[PDB]
């Protein structure tokens, strides 16, 4: 990692600096409301 | 650091920012200048003995 941040294959002795450290999402999550309000269609598909 | 402060976190940051070239590899050439310095100064005023 050094070596490509320096773009060179030699180096010298002495503290760096590379990428960082990250975490990867360990997965993927998505909202929903409360419930449903109800449509009047028992109504309309049980109307006499 | 550059990749995380412009638009880190996204897949499409660090592409779209890699076409740009050399200008945050630029500047953090110029910040760690600046931090290397700070702590000579202080080698030279109480370190004299
Ligand atoms: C949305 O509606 C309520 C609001 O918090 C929640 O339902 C809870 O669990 C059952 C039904 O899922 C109910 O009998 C409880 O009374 C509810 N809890 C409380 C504290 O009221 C839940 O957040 C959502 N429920 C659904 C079905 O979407």
């Amino acid at each position: 990692e050094t070596k490509c941040t320096l773009k060179s294959f030699t180096v010298e002795k002495g503290i760096y600096q590379t990428s960082n450290f990250r975490v990867q999402p360990t997965e993927s999550i998505v909202r929903f409301p409360n419930i449903t309000n109800l449509c009047p269609f028992d109504e309309v598909f049980n109307a006499t | 650091d550059c990749t995380m402060y412009i638009c880190g976190d996204s897949t499409e940051c660090s592409n779209l920012l890699l076409q740009y070239g050399s200008f945050c590899t630029q500047l953090k050439r110029a910040l760690t200048g600046i931090a290397v310095e700070q702590d000579k100064n202080t080698q030279e005023v109480f370190a004299q003995v």
